[PDB]
């Protein structure tokens, strides 16, 4: 699974 | 079924809490897997973690079941707007709203079927 887009 | 999860957004399924423990996240090893095709196109899906959070029921100190939410996400799991915090855990009461990544991004309502 792709790495999580961190929104900060 | 001691608890039920009501999905407030398209792309998520409702859930009846039967077992003592449930993982929610993108990973396939989650009892509840964020995978509805419709959802994988929403961009917010991209901010959810492989292992985002878990809900479990446990015999507390008073020798009585207690519900908990434990957060494991990178962007955050929120209960009634309040960040649970990575690695942290918190009791989950009836009518609790769960938001992911953003504190207002409601996804689930938790209903405790213990009083019902």
């Amino acid at each position: 699974h792709f790495d999580t887009y961190l929104i900060r | 079924p001691w608890a039920r999860l009501w999905a407030l957004q398209d792309g998520f399924a409702n859930l009846e809490c039967v077992n003592d423990n449930y993982w929610f996240g993108r990973d396939k090893s989650c009892e509840y897997c964020f995978d509805e095709p419709l959802l994988k196109r929403t961009d917010k899906y991209r901010t959810y973690s492989k292992k985002h959070f878990r809900i479990f029921r446990e015999v507390g100190p008073k020798n009585s079941y207690i519900a908990y939410i434990e957060d494991h996400s990178g962007n955050g799991t929120f209960v009634n707007t309040e960040l649970v915090g990575k690695g942290k855990r918190r009791p989950l009461n009836n009518n609790s709203e769960i938001a992911l990544s953003l504190s207002r991004n409601k996804v689930f309502v938790f209903f405790d079927l213990t009083v019902d």
